[PDB]
């Protein structure tokens, strides 16, 4: 049934406080989602740089959202509030959800769904690879681009104003 | 340079 779905916009998610969110509210904007941990080598580059682009772009309509997984190399084992607390000392502002998986038969189908998509399409096969994988989404919805581990999110940067 | 997750991830893919 997840398979069967054409935007982001047909998700729901629960945030870090335990409440469900209808993603249907970024329809309209440009949207980063990523997979993050508290734990890893580049933790601070890829908060930071997030917190810098929701600061600079949240205006021309940039959304980020940011889903804790304790899947690569157990870099999230906090609690949700504990991760809330975490991402409070860089000000983080943007969406915060709930911790899931992302890889498996249990990942959500949110993430599900973006591996497989025809721009969401991962390099040696579609599982996520490690920490602070980001998908960039149009305003319809649509994944458009597939950024690795190893992307910092100031890449993304350049690629905004081709969906804004 | 080397990949800066070993052991743990080799930097293949994304």
């Amino acid at each position: 049934d997840w398979r069967a779905a054409r935007s982001m916009h047909e998700f729901s998610a629960k945030d870090i406080d335990g409440h469900m969110v209808n993603l249907d509210k970024y329809r309209g904007f440009v949207s980063i989602v990523t997979n993050v941990a508290s734990q890893c080598g580049k933790t601070e580059v890829n908060y930071t740089q997030l917190v810098d682009l929701h600061a600079r772009y949240a205006e021309r309509g940039l959304r980020i959202l940011a889903f804790p997984s304790n899947q690569f190399g157990k870099q999230e084992p906090g609690s949700n509030e504990e991760i809330k607390e975490f991402a409070a000392g860089y000000n983080v502002k943007f969406d915060m959800f709930s911790k899931i998986e992302v890889n498996g038969d249990d990942a959500h189908p949110l993430w599900k769904w973006m591996k497989i998509q025809p721009k969401g399409k991962g390099i040696l096969g579609n599982a996520i690879k490690w920490n602070f994988t980001k998908f960039l989404i149009d305003k319809n919805g649509v994944v458009v681009k597939r950024y690795g581990p190893m992307e910092e999110p100031l890449v993304i940067e350049k690629d905004l104003p081709h969906y804004f | 340079v080397p990949c800066p997750y070993l052991p743990l991830w080799n930097c293949a893919g994304k």
